[PDB]
């Protein structure tokens, strides 16, 4: 979520 | 004089440099107000950030700027770094030097804002940013040590020999205390109780505080609760009911032992530090064995510091002396090693000063920390 | 300098912003004459407004224009404002803002045309339009509490918590004292009195705000009264016959905490606040159960306090107290809210002018209040 | 032959496995008279419970039994299993296999006492207790989605890949059908019709359930309906009155995708399908996307099925194409689902027996299932 | 076998269970000598109670123990009970269980006095006191409707659903026949008939049980009368010619404002007794209109309360007056079917309860 | 007619002698589902290998049996050398000759256990187990070179003048494409970007093999990235743009301090392998040099290796890097061609020298 | 009563 | 509402 990609 | 603040995405802990506790532990959190005011003649400001949006907690909508350790939003964290400056410490940045912290393995994204709102926004002659397991080590005074710093968004395992940080054996995991909490009020919901909203996120925070315990083991704790025993704990709300947990006891501080409790795929925090300890070489893991430092808030569980010894023991070398060193004063670690080395004649010149900042932009930040 | 009339359903309670205290307390009936006057010099009228009714109370028709808050008859209505303005307060409208009233979840229509009759035929400066149950807590002075209104027609229920009023959990019943004298009009024929017609609800209702109380166990009290005790109270009509009325005392006002009697599917008045109360967050229920203004005519009764706190103490949590608040001045309530809320330097901005309804209409009090 | 019925929290469809439609279809409701009785000879026996007690709507008082999913009152959802088994299906119970059914997330205890009630108090041969997002799928007969179920009291998604579930990523919000008829009973009496009690709650759900579409720009249609428009609906209710609700009919169900409107912190049923994506693995996501499965008698609106499709395409990736599968005989998908899934030789080892059950006890649904 | 006594309050319906039509219809009134009698070797006893009043009705003064439902005189209801057992029914009450009466929203104290009697005095077994609307719905065979009761002293509408009464929502009112015939005696006196006493009220009865009937519409029938008449003859030869007020004196229904009454007629404590129940109970309530009692069976009312209630009920709801032709017996036959149930026999008021709790066991009854 | 297979650490690369490609490729990959199974017509087979556990990413824990050339799980080893025979080739193992390989310098429990595993449970009638960088000399065609073999796990320099190998003269270094897929998912964490799981571990590789070029000059490159941006899809609909950290990502095979590794990179380790030989071995070992392997499958590693050994070289010296572009599956190619051959008809190990002395006979006959 | 429908 | 706790 938080990152930019993944998660 | 220096100004230490401890970013994290749970508590902002700040203060001066020299001194042994921070002045200022508030949570990070801004809050919004979402119903309709009628009460013409009030004050009602449009943002609450801090402590008073945690006591003024039943209206608003509490959102935290920081997740997983990353930054989502500037807007406001500007707010909770003007409030550190001014409400909570009652001192102008213009004078006084500010040292950041941050976990490591971020985007570099993070370092040159950072960097940016510090020099461009609230004007400071210097700053610099370290890396917030190095400080643990710091606050201990030891050279030689593997850090297990882990609290509310990241954890990390960062081996450091003699002063010699070994980059190629860090190890970040993002199963830290949020998710914890997370994990509480998702579990909580099969007895009965059921949280949902941020303000009563809040509330899973605090039964997570103070009646959750890591389990020494495992199964045998799950067959002594399915008996009708001693283990449950009554909790009263704040509006006056009270709640009864028996066995979300340990299985909320267990997701750190089996991250497949909330799905993630990774290791428990007791294989991470395995992994990175064998990351090292031959002569350093000896006396890296025997150096086990732990920091941040999610390890200040009644069980995990004689629960990681029975782990890493169970699959280190039968030859080899483990001994996990747990202060009880490890939860502002971080920041007591912040005022230390704030406090040093040696770091005197390793600070990322006005005049170099303009000469080379905000990218200074990725080769002079 | 501005007006404030609470224009309320069985009485209207009208006077200048800054006193503390109404100056023309008079209710709201419009006296039709039902017999025909020989008399060929002055002798009568076409119809009295007033206190004027009360007085030729015998020979008329008594007309209430509001039914349960909403109004009914929009022409008398505007006698009874004309009346208010001229005759009882002997002002100019055109010169004078207004600060009127209305309970809350009511139809738009009332908004509407009340925005349009003030401006179209009194020709008012500025007026603006409150609710109720804010007033009360803006005279009690607090900013937190839930706020019990009553008084002929409606009784509704109103939390704020710090301004924030949360509008999705604002109870409204109706089941005040008109109510509850066309219940004591009916139960007083049981033992014989045969009150009828509209003159004669006026002496049902001095019959009931004199010698009508509640009760603290209504079972110990039907259980008391079935002995000859001291219950009984003599009370003389407008000719020299006494009625003597043992038992129907607190079976009028125990409707209000039992609306099983007429019919009504609906719980008491202490179970539609505590489902107010349970309708907000965790937070705020902790001192809403200990601020509980009680405002209206038909909270006057003498034991209405205690059994409410009697019968919210069982529904609330042991380890929570409660504070039911009970001012004596508690019939005015609303008027001297309104007569702070008016002489605020904070509020002159709110008002709705002249201006802005000539350019939309009177669909502006909708986006306004 | 199994029996496969689904206790709904307003509406219980029941019959036999192998079917493609439930023999049994009436509401969930036990009704209590609260009048006084007088005739002799009558046959007023006690309760009437189903639709046997919206016939006598006008007396009773209509009591559901399950609410938000959870069940509240055990004594009469026995009498709702009793009349289904006896009064509405003809069979004994000692004879059938029995299929219940269950929201995800709901507290243990539901589980385990409707195992008692259906092994002790009903004595069937066999049970299972299962998901209804699960069904839903059995229905579709794809094994790839995300089933968005909904129906009063209870929505949530629950994403299955290849016959795998994601538990961790599973959502549950209580706002289905029950909260969408109470925000209309109460968004009525702006216009100027007052429905209260639970006799007039049927009735703002039979104006809802025929009435109420969903727009597709909220913004432009309480625009063009804020002009004298053809949106107006006159509805006859039984009495003989007709009401004219024109702006409240798309505004009743856009609560479903702004959930502020109750003063609910969540965010709507496009945002809690797309998060339980997010939190789904990368390669899980792009045929996630593409099968979004609806369910339960919510979505039979006239919009919703073209309005979910625009708003998670504005916070999709724009090289992801969606697919909002509306199976338009989706009302009793959740049953079609339990008679495809009885009726397979593959699942009769699955049914907890009942020599399981007296050496397990009701504690058995909780390791099977 | 029970009795069945429709104690009214213009005559006395009483009769046996299980019957169809009751043995006793005489009117209540207890007539007393008001002149002095000279003739030694006769009767002349000291009163005259029922239709023997009826028959020396110049030489007395005919009072009405009943006044509005409620009674007035306990001393000579006495006799009037005592006659309705002994002379007219002949049986002893020893050995017979009674069913009285009594309109809705009365006073307590007839419950009690009733009780008292007809165990302190009369001795009988068990007695019962029911509601003379939901008897009259009993004789209807029905269990769904609204009544509507008349005949000298009450009108009152008592609204049922499925057997399940609506007791918040049972106007009654006061304006039944004594107060018709009051005010045809004082609408005469304008033609030149000047009827004044006790006699001249009973002859005016009499007029208007035959000549008066209601209107349909009553500006046309004022209009049609200016251009209709009708012949009584009164006991001495004699005629008078009533022409306009033949309508204008149960006008008075639809109207009560003519006697100064402030309430709404009978169309209206109808409508407004149907607009209390729930939208449920108001789509049959307004198709099963039953009615019963004296004041009803005029030549007009069944056709013009539906004229009446339809300009009041919502358009799309049709409205059936349910006007019996057998409706003046019609609380005395729901009687005599509520006492020949099976279900009904352990619902009296037998003399053990009234020796353990006295007379104050009716209100906890019944 | 004889089998060929290739088991390297990333994919298992199999088919026929004889040939000239290979029959089927699919990656070393056995996947556990980690998921509840909640169904009952499917949601089957336990475990995935190969191919359908590379197509179900993200319910499975994907985990590879071979970890810098050894064979760290046999189970799994079995799994997908049963799964390369029958449902691959569809051949049974007791009809045809299989020949293996191995990296060099490997522990002598893999020969054992792979002996013991190819004969003990598929019966197959003559096995032989070859080292990878012959293979591709026989492939080239030459006896005279050094070849760079660089696959997932190992990375290895053998040096062969005509025939006789040296085994005094050959370097082993484990740094190839694991190491660099673990270094590129580590060093894209800068950017803003996470890959964490083994399921976004094939997705870095994926990221590996058609983004990353190696540089020439690496300070020149990165003086001038601060337009070498690239943008990569993500199998969700969402893009990554990555311009620095696809050069940076090949040059740890010549700095591999990055990763912290004390050893020389491999225009380095190549140097002392050729150092280490004798003097007049490398006037043709510099004019041969052969690589191999699916690691020097670069956009520019020829290039690289070309130009700087020449800067550690005698500058009389003339290097000639070969570089065919059929090189990935060239071990396979020289598998193909070694099997053919009536020399190695008589070199095989049969079942009969196998029942002799165990599985130890490939110490002696390899 | 007196709503506009209800009551 | 209806639940145990919170609700
Ligand atoms: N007494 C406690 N026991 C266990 N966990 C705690 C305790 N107190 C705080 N925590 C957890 O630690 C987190 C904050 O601690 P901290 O180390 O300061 O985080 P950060 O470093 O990001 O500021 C909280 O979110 C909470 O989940
Ligand atoms: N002292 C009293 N005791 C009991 N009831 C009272 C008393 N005074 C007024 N009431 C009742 O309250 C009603 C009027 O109260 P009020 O609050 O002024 O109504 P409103 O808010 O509409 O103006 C009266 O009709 C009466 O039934
Ligand atoms: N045609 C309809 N249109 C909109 N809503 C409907 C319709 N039919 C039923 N509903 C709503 O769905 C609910 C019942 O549907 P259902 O999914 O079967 O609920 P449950 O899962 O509890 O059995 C009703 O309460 C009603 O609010
Ligand atoms: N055919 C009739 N037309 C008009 N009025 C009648 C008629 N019959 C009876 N009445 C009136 O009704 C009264 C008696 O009716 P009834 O229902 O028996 O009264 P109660 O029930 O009190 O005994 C008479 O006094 C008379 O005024
Ligand atoms: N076209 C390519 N470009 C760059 N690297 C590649 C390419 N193809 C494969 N690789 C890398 O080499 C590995 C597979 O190549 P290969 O030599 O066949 O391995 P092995 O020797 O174990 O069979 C992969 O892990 C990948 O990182
Ligand atoms: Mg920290
Ligand atoms: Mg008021
Ligand atoms: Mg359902
Ligand atoms: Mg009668
Ligand atoms: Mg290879």
């Amino acid at each position: 979520p938080a990152w930019l990609a993944t998660c | 004089t220096a100004l230490v603040c401890d970013n994290g995405s749970g508590l902002v802990k700040a203060g001066f440099a020299g001194d042994d506790a921070p002045r200022a532990v508030f949570p990070s959190i801004v809050g919004r107000p979402r119903h309709q005011g009628v009460m013409v003649g009030m004050g009602q400001k449009d943002s609450y950030v801090g402590d008073e949006a945690q006591s003024k907690r039943g209206i608003l909508t509490l959102k935290y700027p920081i997740e997983h350790g990353i930054i989502t939003n500037w807007d406001d964290m500007e707010k909770i770094w003007h409030h550190t400056f001014y409400n909570e410490l009652r001192v102008a940045p213009e004078e006084h030097p500010t040292l950041l912290t941050e976990a490591p393995l971020n985007p570099k994204a993070n370092r040159e804002k950072m960097t940016q709102i510090m020099f461009e926004t609230f004007n400071v002659p210097a700053m610099y940013v370290a890396i917030q397991a190095v400080l643990s080590l710091y606050a201990s005074g030891r050279t030689t040590g593997i850090v297990l710093d882990s609290g509310d968004g990241v954890t990390h395992n960062v081996p450091i020999y003699e002063g010699y940080a070994l980059p190629h054996a860090i190890m970040r995991l993002d199963l830290a205390g949020r998710d914890l909490t997370d994990y509480l009020m998702k579990i909580l919901t099969e007895r009965g109780y059921s949280f949902v909203t941020t303000a009563e996120r809040e509330i899973v925070r605090d039964i997570k505080e103070k009646l959750c315990y890591v389990a020494l083991d495992f199964e045998n704790e799950m067959a002594t609760a399915a008996s009708s025993s001693s283990l449950e704990k009554s909790y009263e709300l704040p509006d006056g009911q009270v709640i009864t947990i028996g066995n979300e006891r340990f299985r909320c501080p267990e997701t750190l032992f089996q991250p497949s409790f909330i799905g993630m795929e990774s290791a428990g925090i007791h294989e991470t530090t395995y992994n990175s300890i064998m990351k090292c070489d031959i002569d350093i893991r000896k006396d890296l064995y025997a150096n086990n430092v732990m920091s941040g808030g999610t390890t200040m569980y009644p069980g995990i510091a004689d629960r990681m010894q029975k782990e890493i023991t169970a699959l280190a070398p039968s030859t080899m002396k483990i001994k996990i060193i747990a202060p009880p004063e490890r939860k502002y670690s971080v920041w007591i090693g912040g005022s230390i080395l704030a406090s040093l004649s040696t770091f005197q010149q390793m600070w990322i000063t006005k005049q170099e900042y303009d000469e080379a932009g905000p990218s200074i930040v990725h080769r002079k920390c």
